[PDB]
């Protein structure tokens, strides 16, 4: 019996292959008179279409990792930042020096933030440019002389200057990142939840559902939710250093809000130019006083220790805090209504919870709740994408920012090893993990339809 | 650009990055050493990659502004001097400032 | 209604399990046949979509053509396989392979096999061209 | 470009009314082949029709292809008209009745017509290795 | 795909070699295969040209189908060329011209030729059809 050689065409085959996605949108979360910025400009509109035709047969393997994606998620804003970057005004383009210690303000507010300033050598050396408020908000005083110092204007070293005003746009739209036909997107799905090894729940999609990624340093806040059970996941288990993801089935807050009202002060100086001092006497009591309710709090993280028990077997669970550096790791970030959130997270990821067989050892909520709260910082100045060198101010604003949400999983890091006393470090780490949330569930092909096998007959000849 | 820490400090058998932070616009990058003056070594063929000379205790890794080299099993050759080079800005070359190396303990 | 791994290409986009029975039902499966302002930009990337389908087809159907097949959705030669890149029992091939194991167990000789097809082709149909030569 | 014959492509309007006449020259048939902002809207919607009038006439190429007619404009293959199709008879049809009659006759039969096709091509294919089934 | 080699489909870059040469580079040239505003304007354009290309090479692939030929990149038929035009014999042909003074020494007959493949192509099926015709 020979073998000849025979072909096949429409068959089913789809290769791993990277490609390049676009941006599917709301096209009235951004609305047709503001024109020329990136939501307005190059990212489309959507029109979803879940289609998810199933497979039995499907075997594929997965990593969170191989995904390509990823990086557009760290892209685009670069654009957003750049087709509305406001220019340097007449007052800030060099080192002008600023004196203070008690505040430039109409009144002795309770905000430790506020320890306002004029301007000193400025400029002209002139009054008019001199004695206008610099606001301040904690994060200000780059030392210029060795006592009784003139601050330095803290930006003037750097590449870019840049300004927030109520006008330019932020919003977290429900985005989706999306590649043409011949393409596919696989969606997996098994309970037996993978991303890891093979899988046994898959179909087509045409895009993700809608995702609206924003930065954090610390809690994955107002993530999409696992269901049935809270899950990890580390790569190569052997690994130290490199990023735990935990993932919930439940939630909870932290509770603050942004509730540092203030005035509407701009000072309109320089040429169709401003300065935000939008600070003073409203609301000069109210400082970030973030709160912590400890019982599902401590509930979420004992349910945790109960999981990492499945990948540390028959030893005990601890914790350490959170790294120095720039305080946003000590804390968070987030924007909300342009203000950015820092908080001592670190004050809570603690104690020895036990992992024997135990009936104890792992609670201090109490039932009573006690309520407790943490010391806040600030900042008016913004390193307004992270690594990259650039500074960009925004105003404090009126009335309550109300951004107070719930939080689907925590980043989170292996501080070594000890004998049984195995213990973790909170947040920090490659800023892209953040993005590994939920995308594990998705990965791109390119279909190949043709083929070909040996057979037992031949062509006429 | 380029530039550079002027030195970190992590101890033996640790690890630790060195990163080049500049004007990093340009984004296929490589690494280099030079140690007790000597003609300099290669570490990094393209900014994820590297051949036969350090194969495993050295690692390239991404990003658009820290263009990072991230080193574990810290031993007495870390005591060398470290530098970046991205390609340049079209038909251009550059180095980074340089990193002389400080493995404490 | 018509068949659908994209819109035309791959007639379902499920495999039939079985690299046997699934490529007889491939053939049958074959012949069983504001708002306003940024939507009207919306309507570009699907027609690019349709239009780049039909331009992978037709450059695929062409591979085919120059094989000197075309249609015939399943098409046989007088290309040789001499007993050696997997071996495994036709049968055991036909009822325990999909098509995504035999491009694991078998690929990447595409390009030689891509060769023979072709180089067999044109020497195929010259043969009889000059055996039919003379006058 | 070129003008129309009810659509871009197929060309109806020699209706010939005698299938025969039609039949008997049916090569010729086809072988003679905001200022302006809204122009976009005014070229979208009627470019779906045309390109997907395109992919009407590729489900036709397609039909052509499963039947063993690539290409071809008048085709036959094994199967029979084996007598109880409606007896109309050869020098009684052409001469006497319409394409559009012909349908309104014909209606019936379309599936397994079409079913019989597939099997006899089909059968054609592997027939051959009663002859070459030599190893 | 990829981006454009100066020419699209037709893919003209062996331009005025050889013609005897051409047939190599050919056979090879087939086996390998206002922010938003303006801008998005112009995306209907080329699309539509794009169209126009399938266009183009659908109405013209259509031609071949007549002649008998597949995309078969070398088709041949009976009727004879018979010399008496040009003359120059095999070698004096393809070693000297480029295509691009093939034209110059023929054009026009070319209105009969595509004649001479019609009725030689029908002749093809006739001669033998007449003889299954017996019966
Ligand atoms: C995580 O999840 C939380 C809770 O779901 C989200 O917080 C909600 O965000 C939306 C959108 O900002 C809020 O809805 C809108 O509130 C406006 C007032 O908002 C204040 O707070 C926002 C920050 O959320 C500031 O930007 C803003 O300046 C204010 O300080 C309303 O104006 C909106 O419309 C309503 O009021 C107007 C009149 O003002 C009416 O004309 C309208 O008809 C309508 O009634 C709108 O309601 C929502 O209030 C927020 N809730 C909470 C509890 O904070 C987070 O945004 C989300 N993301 C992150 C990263 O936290
Ligand atoms: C983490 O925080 C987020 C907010 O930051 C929570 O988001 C949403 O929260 C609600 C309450 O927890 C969830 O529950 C559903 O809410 C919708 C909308 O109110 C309800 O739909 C409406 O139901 C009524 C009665 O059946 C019906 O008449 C209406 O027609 C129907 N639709 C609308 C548009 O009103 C629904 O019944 C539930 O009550 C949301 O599911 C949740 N949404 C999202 C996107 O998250 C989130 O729940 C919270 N998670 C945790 C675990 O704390
Ligand atoms: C701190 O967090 C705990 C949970 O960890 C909160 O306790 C839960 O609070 C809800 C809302 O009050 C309780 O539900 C209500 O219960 C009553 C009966 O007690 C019922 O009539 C209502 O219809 C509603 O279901 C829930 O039972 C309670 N759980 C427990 C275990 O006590 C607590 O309220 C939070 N406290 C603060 C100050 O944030
Ligand atoms: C293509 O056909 C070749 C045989 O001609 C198949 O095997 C080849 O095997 C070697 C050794 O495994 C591969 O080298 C390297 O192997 C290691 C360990 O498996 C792997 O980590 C490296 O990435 C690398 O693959 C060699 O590359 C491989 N050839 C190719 C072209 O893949 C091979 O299985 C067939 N591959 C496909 C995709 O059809
Ligand atoms: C197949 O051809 C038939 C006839 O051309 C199409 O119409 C259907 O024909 C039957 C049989 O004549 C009708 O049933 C009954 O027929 C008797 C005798 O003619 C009559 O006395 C009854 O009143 C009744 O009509 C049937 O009703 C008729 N259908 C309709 C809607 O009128 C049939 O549609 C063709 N089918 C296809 C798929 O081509
Ligand atoms: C292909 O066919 C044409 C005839 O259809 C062949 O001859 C060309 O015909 C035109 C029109 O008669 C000639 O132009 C005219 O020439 C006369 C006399 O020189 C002049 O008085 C008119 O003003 C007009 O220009 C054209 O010269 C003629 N070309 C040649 C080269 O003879 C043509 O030759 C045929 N092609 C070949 C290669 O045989
Ligand atoms: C509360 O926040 C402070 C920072 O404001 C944390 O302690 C300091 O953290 C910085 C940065 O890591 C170190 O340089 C200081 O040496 C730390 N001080 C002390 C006394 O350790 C503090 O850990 C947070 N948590 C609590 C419970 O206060
Ligand atoms: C056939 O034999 C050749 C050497 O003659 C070898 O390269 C090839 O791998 C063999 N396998 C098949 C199935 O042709
Ligand atoms: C052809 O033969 C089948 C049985 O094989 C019979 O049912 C049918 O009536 C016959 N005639 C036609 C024209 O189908
Ligand atoms: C071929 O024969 C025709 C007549 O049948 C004649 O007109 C023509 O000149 C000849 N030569 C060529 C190259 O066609």
């Amino acid at each position: 019996e020979n073998l000849w050689v025979t072909v096949y065409y429409g068959v089913p085959v789809w290769k791993e292959a990277k490609t390049t996605l676009f941006c599917a949108s709301d096209a009235k979360a951004y609305e047709k008179e503001v024109h020329n910025v990136w939501a307005t400009h190059a990212c489309v509109p959507t029109d979803p279409n879940p289609q998810e035709m199933v497979l039995k047969n499907v075997t594929e393997n997965f990593n969170m990792w191989k995904n390509d994606m990823v990086d557009q998620m760290h892209e685009d804003v670069i654009s957003l930042w750049d087709q509305s970057l406001k220019p340097c005004v007449k007052l800030t383009p060099l080192c002008v020096t600023l004196n203070c210690t008690n505040a430039t303000a109409s009144n002795s507010s309770i905000i430790e933030g506020m320890k306002n300033c004029s301007f000193n050598i400025t400029t002209e050396l002139r009054d008019k440019r001199e004695k206008k408020n610099a606001l301040f908000y904690k994060l200000d005083i780059v030392q210029l002389d060795g006592n009784s110092s003139q601050y330095r204007l803290i930006n003037c070293n750097t590449s870019v200057i840049t300004q927030a005003c109520p006008k330019v746009s932020f919003d977290p739209i429900p985005i989706h990142y999306c590649a043409p036909a011949g393409y596919a997107i696989l969606k997996c799905n098994n309970k037996t939840f993978t991303g890891t090894g093979p899988c046994n729940n898959v179909s087509t999609v045409q895009c993700t559902h809608g995702i609206k990624p924003v930065v954090s340093t610390q809690l994955l806040l107002n993530g999409s939710l696992a269901e049935g059970e809270i899950i990890i996941r580390s790569e190569n288990i052997t690994n130290n250093v490199k990023t735990i993801i935990v993932h919930l089935n439940e939630s909870v807050k932290i509770e603050c809000t942004r509730p540092n009202n203030k005035t509407r002060t701009s000072i309109r100086i320089g040429p169709g130019q401003w300065f935000y001092a939008t600070g003073q006497v409203i609301g000069d009591i109210r400082e970030a006083y973030c709160n912590i309710n400890e019982s599902k709090w401590n509930e979420t993280l004992q349910r945790v220790s109960k999981k990492l028990k499945e990948y540390f077997p028959h030893k005990n669970i601890t914790f350490q805090p959170s790294s120095g550096g720039d305080l946003e790791i000590t804390t968070h970030s987030f924007n909300c209504g342009g203000e950015f959130f820092y908080c001592n997270t670190s004050s809570l990821f603690n104690r020895t919870y036990m992992a024997n067989s135990t009936d104890m050892a792992n609670s201090t909520e109490t039932n009573s709740t006690r309520t407790i709260t943490i010391h806040c910082r600030i900042k008016q100045i913004i390193n307004m994408w992270q690594e990259v060198g650039r500074a960009m101010y925004a105003p404090p604003i009126a009335g309550n920012i109300t951004c107070i949400s719930n939080i689907t999983g925590l980043l989170l890091t292996r501080d070594g090893g000890k004998n049984n006393t195995e213990t973790f470090r909170p947040g920090g780490g490659n800023m892209k993990d953040n993005w590994r949330s939920e995308l594990y569930k998705y990965k791109v092909v390119k279909i190949e339809p043709l083929g070909v096998a040996p057979t037992r007959c031949k062509r006429r000849v | 650009a380029l530039t550079q820490p002027p030195s970190v400090s992590k101890s033996l058998e640790q690890s630790v990055t060195i990163s080049c932070t500049g004007t990093t616009t340009g984004n296929s990058v490589s690494w280099y050493q030079c140690h007790s003056g000597t003609a300099p070594r290669l570490l990094i063929y393209d900014v994820n990659k590297r051949p036969s000379g350090v194969s495993d205790r050295f690692s390239g890794s991404k990003s658009h502004n820290t263009a990072s080299l991230t080193i574990f099993g810290l031993q007495a050759e870390d005591e060398a001097d470290y530098y970046c080079g991205s390609y340049g800005s079209g038909g251009s070359l550059l180095f980074g400032g340089g990193t002389r190396l400080t493995v404490l303990g | 209604a018509v068949g659908i791994g994209a819109v035309f290409l791959g007639f379902l986009g499920a495999a039939g399990s079985t690299m046997g029975a699934a490529s007889m039902t491939l053939t049958v499966q074959a012949r069983n046949l504001q708002h306003l302002l940024k939507l009207t930009v919306w309507g570009i990337k699907q027609l690019q979509a349709r239009v780049l389908a039909v331009e992978r087809y037709l450059r695929d159907q062409q591979l085919l053509g120059i094989w000197g097949c075309s249609g015939k959705l399943i098409c046989c030669t007088n290309v040789p396989w001499n007993s050696s890149w997997s071996n495994r029992n036709l049968s055991e091939i036909w009822d325990n392979m999909t098509w995504l194991q035999w491009d694991k167990e078998i690929s990447n000789y595409t390009q030689i096999i891509y060769g023979l097809l072709e180089e067999s082709q044109n020497q195929q149909e010259k043969n009889e061209q000059d055996l039919l030569a003379l006058d």
